[PDB]
């Protein structure tokens, strides 16, 4: 899960 | 006779009523042309607008599918906007699940199939036109590939449509018997519809005005269609020479 | 034979004798026309008084698509307003995804692809109706002018209907003798005299005018109908041209 | 609409026949002789195949006779890719009992599912009926070996010995006139030969032109094994009977 | 993340940082969170890059449809494209997106879609987690019709600050110039904006 | 309740030289409570053999369904399914129910027909496949199976010494859980012949 | 609107003749010759390449296809309805097998896919049969070699040599003469020119011809190294210098 | 519901079935048959959920009836087992699964010989000497791996089902009121009225 | 001839014969009359009986308390349509708290109607109906026929013999159109009207249907003893 | 679980672990992570074995269709994409970690898939539990223009880093070379620096050791 | 299941  | 009604085989292995589609293929009574120079796709239509009352801009057979490939039809307009806005949807839809533009070969084959559903399957009418798909394809160059309401298609060196077309193909037969290449061995993209407009002229044996063409062109990352101001150009380069 | 008995039908000379009897019907209908002008389109239509019974400004034929976009038509009228119907949901679900108000020449190709998918079936019957449309978008004015076989084109001037003969050639001379352009105020003017001159082609019944008109000056860019002090006055113009 | 073009495959003629199921007879009987002869230690399924060339590869090739399971096999008469449609049907079927039951499907249980496929053809769905009929020759430890046909109309019947095909009128009097019920399987293969050898269309019947199976109890105790004859194995059978 | 799109007097510039993270790992540190869903219409990704990579994707996808029938969109109808995905889709959607194009009528525009799936047309606009840290600056900093050079300095210190504070952002900053004369990418290093 | 542990059981397979051995306990339970010493988890689909150890109604369930396909497969192909064809068909009949999995831990065993060569496999219970030259373990006791061949097991076994290793790393790690035991059962495979030996082990 | 056509187009006569299946078969008659080979070490499919225009380019239109690593078809008929068979028949040959036994299906049972496909066309509402008759050349471990033709009917028969479309009546009895059980790959190659020489009429090269073999698996075409048991496909289309090669010792 | 066993001996299967229905603090009923015959040789057994129990019985009960008119033949023990098996084996991945569990005492005309399968409620069959379902278990199959022999006669497998039932109304905490008691072997089913 | 077997079919001159054939089916219906002035719209039904034992079908519906039309071919696509209008304007009501137009409700008929032309497997009305109604632009008076064209008139009739009646409205037109306050009178103008239709028959007490909705009024139906005044 | 990939100047190079496990315990000591969606694009999976092998499987297949319909060698854009449209529907419920990697007509790229169906661009990746111990290496060593023996050299060092210091990770090293203008090089067992140590003793066991209750042939013919 |  990668975020921003 | 209801063999001769729906797309069912007759006694003698024949579908009648794509046979009467091809034959509406001329009912606009507008002669098309393709050639493939070295670095461009040139596509030439005639433009016969007979009612004053009509707005001459909106008056086209030649559309932008995507990007890159462009489209000329020979057949009435309804038919033609039908197989246009579909190759439209098409086009995109390849782009977003595949994530590169549609060869124009691809949906050729594509537009062919859909074509091909209509002559097997029964509720189904052909559509009364020949789809003439050009582009720059980044694998295999310029490219010129035409449909047609069998479902047939193929690609070619050059072509020619409508009711003059055997005149126009035997032009340009003798032109690439003497040539003996595969193309027109021209730079520029300017001088290979000033060679498309010539030996259509040539073909038909009629005179051309601004207004009595229309003129697609296919280069590397996009095709894009000429205007009056840019055809008359192109005409005055003929007439001087 | 038989070729005329289906529709979507090729006959051997090409063509769907189905949608060229519908046609026929359109040919047999009331006289409408539509001027494309400087900054905008005027629409008009001939609306046969068959009796005195008949309440005047009471029968409405011109419809509205959005806010912006005028259509009339001539043929079976019930045909139209389902042609009209199609063409405000088109219109709606335009707007809810881009947000702007649909472009005409956007609109036109929704009534065109969806009149040409009623050539496509023998299912269904082909549109008794030819369609004069248009209005004002970000590009300017457009006049279209839609056919039951799902053919259309913009026009400068168009005419259907029992007198299209009749207005095509008074049609003809407004766009030879203004090159340059008519304003909005002369087409409502000139559109009056057209449907009163096309009426020479159905002269039994006398007839009740309606006109409506889309222009950038004049109406805002908003489809709005033609009323009271401007109708008269364009009525008058008609009755002074006939005599 | 589209009414103008239903053929309306699944209606009565005045006379109370279903058109479509008397025509798909009349297509059958024009295919190749197919014959089942049931003896009291075996059943023989026979069948003439349709007018051979040369050049057709005989030993890698499946027309007429066609496996369900291990203990039921088909004879085929008509469309073949109408029956291939049916018998990966009949195969599914016998499995689905197997599943559901452990234990191998009884003959008539998947007859009777095959010929009800065939009735619903013919009632309802507007669709041709299919131009296959059927010899079911199988063994079940109910009612041992049986012979069944079924027919484009859906309709099955048992028998000790029957035809379908080409020249089913000839061959029935001929079977009726040979056929005993203490007959041996041996016995039965030679009748089955003797009576398509009477009753082909050709100058004489060969190996070639010829497949052959039996369903016997010849296993190795109280078990039931089908043999579907090799072109070697059916030229060797033709000569020991004294046909070539 | 920390993204903005600032207008000024040529058009609009578009900045971010490169820093992708899943927890304190850092996944990507020269991610590109600036994306082209038209030849002169860009966004901002903020939010599960899983959505909107999708959102981004699907938008494209709508204006090269729109593109082939009514030639070149407006950045209004591409923000309400955008808004229509992320209001329908609000319960499975973690996307703040800044949408900002370049039109020859309306020139330089810019819209922000928080997460509820709201539309906003703003001067300028700051989004994802650094952006909490430069609302006071940003705010005492911008002026409208500033040139290109003030733009990127702005864009460039305000980022900076972003960077400085929020773990979850850093690496490079990525600028995208829209104007009448084309398309220019822009990149700023650590050694550069850190020392401002 | 965690399906794969309520009814219990192992099922364990070897390679030797130009063999194949698997082997499975008969224990079927309710978690502590004994119910049948008879259940066998090895089954066979002409000369490839496949134990199942896990949720007794999947072992039962999946036994029928792979019987249902190899039977529609050797009428179709006209041929017995090969042990490396029937681990894909294994893997594909698994993943399909990928969010309503049978809670299984299939093992393959067999000898292919053309090539001579031993084959075993493993699955997990979505279907992803484990392939493995000297041994594949599965069931409640499968820690203990792995320790046990680990340490036992040594490459190109004749079928009588294969039988010796494998037999003492079923019973050995049986007899340390509670869920397996109750009687073994072990299939040595050759070319073509196959024997089945049931085991003597403890009875708790 | 929707398909109101949910009724059988192809019915019993009285006759007991299925008239659209024989019309198709007429269909397929008219078509250009098409022939298969079959040696002991392999198959040949060849058919003439037969140009709608000179300016045309005939290599764009591929007559003979390839359908798996190992199975190549040819046709005679109409090529829209053969085009969207080969589409059908890549597919099925995906879903239907090699996504469950992780392998590609054995000739025949391809082919008993294609089939279906085509009887369906026979039976289904509202649809005409196909007006192709393909012939379907392959390779499996537990078959070896084979060839097979596939009739609109949905009928298929297995074949030692045959032709099918124009000049087939002609083409058969001259295959009868030159085949034997003892052919080599090279010698059915030579066999199916000589054929194919009787039914063409103006040019015969390897540009009018178009021609593919099913024989020993070809590494080089696989496109990686580093698996042993993947050797590359048995598939190969001759180019257009390969055919001209054999045309000289003709 | 609650206690169900079975004994199979040398030429019968005996399924004894708890009479008691409870329901809260108040037994409603005592009296109560656990039972449906599927068939004229084939007797189920069933204890699980209120309402689940009889409707799948009956169910069962409905599909075994109409196969033997179809057929005008008796499906064997083992078929019926099978059919059953797979019933719930069906059931437990549905939206609200059959929580039943049944034993089948059949005897097979074919073989002459008495067949006992325990099916529970996720489709988990056996074939027994001796079966039980539920907390009865824990207290029968010790007693029955000492006692049971498999040559034992119907009087002799009475006697031993006597004992188990004194052996449950000794140590069981509720009061299953009795059991009613039946015999399938060649002559078909039939009830011990006195028990 | 060849192109009357079905609503899809278009014939040669461009006419839709099922639809002129519905259209034959109002002829032959009872004659029905409407008409309105400023305050109040009025319908006059002359109903028919199978014989002397039959009691007489009902030719006027009931849709709203502001609304209402009379019937004259099939009654029961008088009822399918009557129901359909009912919806419209409940409808209305329950949404935007709203009368129905007696305008809209026009526009809602035609396009229900129009669907039925075009479509394969269907077939048209064969009924035409006369909706009055009191909204809040005053009185209205419709006329619905089945091909879907729908016409607001100050007065008309439809039905066998609806000539007579149509003649006489034409020529009354000025005097009924200001009977503005006066229930009575306009009912009177209308009865008079449907008496030009008449042939051998006279109305009486059980063969006349009455209704009116106007300013003060809602839609009321009169029959039997209540419409003995008129007589 | 431990995969990386390195581009170099003309093609990109990935490598994998050998090792599978279930909890602790290592269920395949050379297990291949290395998978083919098409002949010159080879993909490497973590995550949930079984989904990697699943999703890996069905994209090479619709690669093939699409490949075969084009008449064109199949671009890694185009799985890519297939793969993300394909992760994104299930909303990370297909638990696949890839890194794609491939030389098509467009050239040589190497990308990453997550679960959840994001994307990433890089001139080096690595995914899995090793991940860490690799990207340690790879930001050590890489630099650009990496010729193909210094890309393999680096791409294997990531991966033993991978094996030693990550329980999660061990056994051998698979590599794949995938150069522009030639056949991609799958390199199986290009390390085995884990072969375990001669047994101490035989456990070979004495012939009767076995105490058996029944024998019986099984009759696996016809 | 099993996890790499
Ligand atoms: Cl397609
Ligand atoms: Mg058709
Ligand atoms: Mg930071
Ligand atoms: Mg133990
Ligand atoms: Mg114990």
């Amino acid at each position: 899960f990668l975020w921003x | 006779g209801y063999d001769r009604h729906i797309t069912i085989f007759s006694p003698e292995g024949r579908l009648y009523q794509v046979e009467y589609a091809f034959k509406a293929t001329n009912q606009t009574n507008i002669n098309s042309l393709a050639v493939r120079g070295k670095d461009c796709t040139v596509v030439i239509s005639q433009k016969k607008v007979p009612d004053k009352l009509l707005d001459p801009t909106t008056v086209s057979y030649i559309f932008c599918i995507s990007r890159t490939i462009g489209m000329v039809v020979n057949g009435p307009i309804p038919d033609a906007r039908n197989a246009a806005l579909r190759a439209k949807a098409e086009a995109a839809e390849f782009r977003y699940k595949y994530g590169y533009d549609m060869p124009c070969d691809v949906l050729a084959k594509r537009m062919a199939n859909l074509s091909q559903i209509y002559t097997q399957r029964a509720y189904m009418r052909p559509l009364g036109v020949i789809l003439t798909f050009v582009s720059v394809d980044e694998e295999l160059g310029p490219s010129i590939y035409k449909t047609d309401p069998a479902g047939y298609y193929v690609g070619y060196k050059a072509t020619a449509t409508g009711p003059k077309q055997q005149e126009i193909t035997t032009n340009l037969e003798n032109h690439f018997k003497k040539s003996k290449i595969d193309h027109i061995n021209e730079e520029s993209w300017e001088k290979v519809v000033e060679f498309a407009i010539t030996h259509m002229i040539d073909a038909l044996g009629t005179e051309f005005s601004k207004n009595d063409l229309e003129v697609g062109v296919a280069t590397k990352d996009k095709f894009f269609t000429l205007s009056a101001e840019n055809i008359e150009e192109r005409l005055v380069a003929i007439a001087e020479q | 034979t038989g070729y005329d008995l289906s529709n979507s039908v090729f006959s051997p000379d090409g063509r769907n004798f189905q949608v060229e009897y519908a046609v026929k019907a359109v040919e047999n209908g009331t006289t409408s026309i539509g001027i494309k002008c400087n900054d905008g389109v005027v629409f008009a239509v001939e609306k046969l008084i068959t009796s005195k019974l008949l309440v005047p400004q009471k029968n409405v034929k011109i419809q509205v698509v959005d806010r912006h976009i005028g259509c009339v038509y001539s043929g079976l009228i019930p045909d139209g307003r389902h042609l009209v119907n199609r063409g405000r949901e088109e219109a709606a679900s335009f707007k809810k995804l881009y947000k702007t108000p649909i472009p005409i020449p956007a609109f036109a190709d929704r009534l065109g692809q969806y009149v040409q998918a009623h050539t496509l079936y023998n299912s269904v019957r082909p549109f008794g109706v030819s369609t004069i449309f248009g209005g004002v978008d970000k590009n300017g004015a457009h006049l279209y002018m839609l056919e039951p076989s799902g053919s259309y084109w913009g026009y400068k001037g168009a005419a259907t209907g029992k007198g299209r003969q009749s207005a095509k050639a008074e049609l003809e001379k407004l766009v030879d003798h203004h090159p340059e352009g008519l304003s909005a105020r002369e087409a409502v003017k000139q559109a009056a005299k057209i449907i009163y001159l096309a009426h020479e082609d159905n002269k039994e019944k006398d007839f009740e005018l309606e006109i409506s008109w889309c222009s950038l000056s004049e109406t805002n860019g908003l489809h709005k109908f033609v009323k009271g002090d401007l109708l008269q006055e364009a009525i008058d113009f008609a009755q002074k041209e006939i005599n | 609409g589209s009414r103008r073009y239903d053929s309306r495959t699944t209606i009565f003629s005045p006379e109370g026949r279903l058109y479509q199921v008397e025509y798909a007879l009349e297509s059958i009987s024009h295919a190749g002789t197919a014959i089942g002869i049931m003896a009291s230690d075996g059943i023989v399924l026979a069948a003439e195949r349709k007018v051979t060339s040369t050049l057709l590869e005989q030993d890698t090739s499946t027309e007429k006779l066609y496996k369900l399971n291990d203990k039921i096999a088909v004879a085929v008469a008509g469309l073949t890719a109408d029956a291939e449609i049916l018998i990966n049907t009949a195969r599914i079927h016998a499995q689905n009992y197997l599943k559901t039951y452990n234990e191998d499907i009884p003959v008539e249980i998947l007859v009777r599912r095959l010929s009800d496929i065939k009735q619903g053809y013919t009632q309802h769905g507007g669709l041709r009926p299919f131009g296959v009929s059927f010899i079911y020759a199988g063994y079940d430890d109910r009612y041992g070996y049986q012979l069944y046909t079924s027919n484009p109309s859906g309709n099955y019947t048992g028998w000790k010995a029957i035809s379908v095909g080409a020249n089913t009128s000839a061959a029935q009097t001929l079977l009726q006139m040979d056929y005993k019920d203490d007959m041996k399987v041996d016995d039965a293969i030679e009748l089955a030969l003797k009576t398509l050898s009477k009753t082909t269309d050709s100058s004489a019947l060969t190996y070639d032109r010829l497949e052959f199976a039996t369903i016997r109890k010849g296993a190795n105790d109280g078990e039931v094994y089908q043999k579907i004859f090799k072109p070697q194995e059916i030229k060797d059978i033709l000569v020991k009977t004294g046909i070539t | 993340t920390s993204i903005m799109a600032v207008t000024f007097k040529d058009g609009v510039i578009l900045g971010a940082d490169s820093r992708t993270t899943t927890g304190a790992y850092i996944a990507n540190r020269v991610t590109d969170k600036l994306t082209r869903v038209h030849d002169k219409i860009w966004c901002c990704r903020s939010g599960s890059a899983a959505d909107t990579q999708a959102i981004a994707d699907i938008v494209q996808y709508h204006l090269e449809l729109y593109t082939s029938q009514y030639g070149t969109p407006s950045t209004e109808t591409a923000a309400s494209v955008f808004k229509e995905l992320c209001y329908e889709n609000k319960d499975n959607l973690t996307a703040g997106i800044i949408v900002a194009g370049y039109d020859d009528k309306n020139k330089g525009e810019v819209y922000t879609i928080p997460l509820g799936g709201s539309v906003h047309k703003l001067p300028y606009a700051i989004a994802g987690s650094g952006s909490t840290f430069i609302y006071g600056y940003c705010d005492k900093n911008f002026r409208e019709n500033m040139s290109k050079e003030e733009t990127v300095d702005f864009i460039k210190h305000s980022l900076s600050q972003a960077i400085k504070w929020d773990g979850s952002s850093g690496g490079v900053i990525r600028m995208v110039v829209l104007t009448a004369a084309g398309v220019e990418r822009l990149i700023f290093y650590p050694d550069e904006y850190e020392q401002l | 309740s965690d399906p794969s542990s309520i009814n219990g059981g192992i099922v364990v397979a070897m390679t030797g030289k130009d063999c194949v051995a698997i082997a499975c306990d008969l224990r079927l339970g309710s978690q502590s409570l004994g119910v049948s010493n008879k259940f066998e988890k090895i089954f066979h689909y002409g000369h490839v053999f496949l134990g199942i150890t896990g949720l007794a109604t999947d072992v039962t369930t999946l036994n029928e369904m792979f019987r249902y396909k190899t039977n529609l497969y050797k009428l179709k192909e006209e041929r017995a399914i090969e042990p490396e064809t029937f681990t894909q068909l294994v893997s594909s009949s698994l993943y399909e129910r990928r969010f309503g999995p049978y809670f299984v831990g299939p093992v393959v065993a067999g000898i292919n027909s053309k090539s001579g060569k031993p084959f075993i496999a493993g699955f997990d219970l979505i279907g992803c496949i484990d392939e493995a030259k000297d041994f594949i373990v599965s069931g409640t006791a499968s820690d203990q199976l792995f320790g046990m061949c680990e340490s036992l097991y040594e490459p190109n076994l004749e079928p009588e010494d294969l039988f010796e290793t494998i037999s003492q790393a079923l019973l050995n790690a049986a007899d340390r859980d509670a869920l397996s035991g109750w009687g073994a059962v072990v299939y040595i495979i050759k070319k073509d012949e196959v024997v089945k030996r049931y085991l003597k082990m403890r009875q708790d | 609107m929707t398909d109101r056509y949910s009724f059988s187009l192809t019915t019993f006569s009285p006759s007991g003749k299925l008239g659209q299946i024989d019309y198709a078969l007429t269909a397929v008659k008219q078509g250009v010759t098409s022939l298969g080979i079959k040696a002991t070490n392999g198959v040949v499919i060849a058919t003439e390449k037969k140009s709608s225009s000179p300016l045309a380019m005939s290599e764009t239109l591929s007559k003979v296809s390839l359908l798996t690593p190992d199975i190549g078809a040819v046709y005679s008929g109409m090529g829209p309805d053969y085009r969207v068979l080969v589409d059908k028949s890549r597919k099925v040959a995906h879903t239907s097998y090699k996504r469950i036994y992780g392998e590609y299906p054995p000739t025949k049972l391809l082919v008993s896919e294609v089939a279906k496909i085509m009887q369906e066309a026979t039976q289904s509402g509202g649809v005409r049969p196909f007006g192709v008759s393909l012939l379907i050349a392959g390779h499996d471990e537990f078959n070896g070699f084979s060839l097979y033709q596939v009739d609109p009917s949905g009928s298929y028969f297995p074949w030692k040599a045959t032709a099918i479309g124009k000049g087939s009546v002609a083409a058969k009895t001259f295959l009868e003469k030159r085949w034997n059980d003892e052919l080599e790959l090279e010698d059915a190659i030579h066999i199916a020119l000589l054929t194919l020489k009787e039914s063409v009429e103006g040019e015969f090269n390897g540009d009018t011809i178009e021609l593919a073999i099913i024989g020993d698996e070809n590494p080089d075409l696989l496109g990686y190294t580093g698996i042993p048991t993947d050797k590359g496909p048995r598939f190969r289309k001759l180019t257009s210098q390969e055919i001209n090669d054999r045309l000289e010792a003709l | 519901m609650d206690i169900i066993l079975g004994i199979r001996v040398q030429d019968s299967v005996i399924l004894a079935s708890s009479k008691a229905v409870t329901r809260g603090i108040s037994v409603l009923k005592d009296s109560d048959d656990k039972t449906r015959q599927l068939s004229p040789h084939t007797l189920m057994s069933f204890a699980g959920e209120a309402g689940d129990t009889v409707q799948f019985a009956e169910y069962i009960q409905a599909n075994i009836q109409l196969y033997s008119i179809r057929e005008d033949y008796e499906l064997s023990p083992q078929a019926v087992s099978s059919f059953v098996r797979q019933e719930l084996a069906k059931s437990i991945r549905s939206r609200r699964p059959y929580q039943v569990n049944v034993l089948i005492g059949g005897y097979d005309k074919k073989k002459n010989k008495p067949e006992l399968y325990q099916i529970d409620y996720l489709g988990t069959k056996v074939e027994l000497p001796y079966g039980a379902h539920g907390y009865s278990g824990f207290y029968t199959f010790s007693l029955l791996d000492h006692h049971y022999r498999p040559d034992m006669t119907t009087e002799e497998g009475l006697d031993l089902l006597k004992l188990c039932v004194q052996e449950l109304e000794k140590r069981m905490p509720m009061d299953f009121k009795g059991v009613i008691v039946k015999i399938v072997d060649k002559d078909g089913i039939r009830q011990v009225d006195d028990f | 001839n060849n192109y009357d077997g079905d609503t899809v079919t278009f014939s040669p001159t461009g006419r839709l014969f099922q639809v002129e054939y519905a259209l034959e089916a109002i002829k032959q219906g009872s004659v029905t009359v409407g008409l309105r002035s400023n305050t109040h719209a009025v319908l006059v039904a002359l109903k028919r009986n199978a014989d002397e034992l039959s009691s007489y079908q009902k030719k006027i519906i009931k849709c709203d308390e502001h609304m209402g039309l009379s019937l004259a071919g099939l009654a029961p696509d008088a009822r399918v349509l009557s129901n359909y209008l009912r919806q419209q304007c409940n409808y209305s009501s329950l949404v935007f708290n709203r009368k129905l137009a007696v305008e809209r409700a026009g526009h809602l008929l035609c396009d229900k109607a129009q669907k039925n032309t075009q479509s394969y497997g269907g077939r048209p009305y064969g009924v035409g109906l006369l909706i009055i109604g009191y909204d809040k632009s005053g009185a209205h008076l419709l006329e619905f026929q089945p091909s879907g064209n729908v016409t607001e008139l100050y007065g008309t009739a439809i039905g066998a013999r609806s000539q007579g009646a149509k003649t006489y409205l034409e020529r009354t037109l000025d005097t009924f159109i200001k009977i503005d306050g006066n229930p009575d009178e306009l009912i009177k103008a209308g009865v008079e009207a449907i008496s030009q239709s008449l042939r051998d028959e006279s109305l009486t007490v059980d063969n006349l249907s009455i209704a009116i909705v106007g300013k003060d009024t809602p839609f009321t139906i009169y029959d039997g003893e209540a419409v003995a005044k008129y007589i | 679980t431990t995969i990386v990939g390195v581009k170099f100047n003309n093609g990109v190079v990935i490598a994998a672990d050998t090792r599978s496990t279930q909890g602790p315990i290592v269920a395949d000591k050379n297990c291949a992570k290395l998978h083919r969606i098409s002949p010159k694009i080879w993909c490497a999976g973590a995550g949930t074995a079984a989904d990697t092998e699943a999703v890996t499987q069905l994209i090479g297949s619709n690669i093939e269709l699409h490949s075969l319909y084009t008449s064109r060698e199949p671009r890694v854009v185009s799985a890519l994409q297939m793969l993300k449209q394909h992760l994104f529907k299930y909303q990370g419920h297909i638990g696949a970690y890839l890194i794609v990697a491939g030389v098509d007509p467009t050239g040589s790229h190497l990308f990453s898939i997550h679960a959840h169906g994001s994307t990433d661009v890089g001139y080096y990746l690595s995914l899995g539990s090793g991940s860490l111990a690799a990207m340690a290496v790879l930001e050590s060593h890489w630099k650009q223009d990496l010729t193909k023996e210094e890309a393999i050299k680096l791409a294997s060092d990531a991966i033993q880093a991978g094996i030693w210091n990550d329980l999660g990770s061990g056994s051998n090293v698979d590599v794949c070379v995938m150069e522009i203008g030639k056949d991609a090089e799958y390199l199986r067992n290009y390390l085995t620096p884990n072969v375990r140590e001669e047994k101490q003793k035989s456990y070979k066991f004495p012939r009767g050791t076995t105490a058996v209750l029944k024998e019986s042939i099984v009759n696996i013919c016809d």
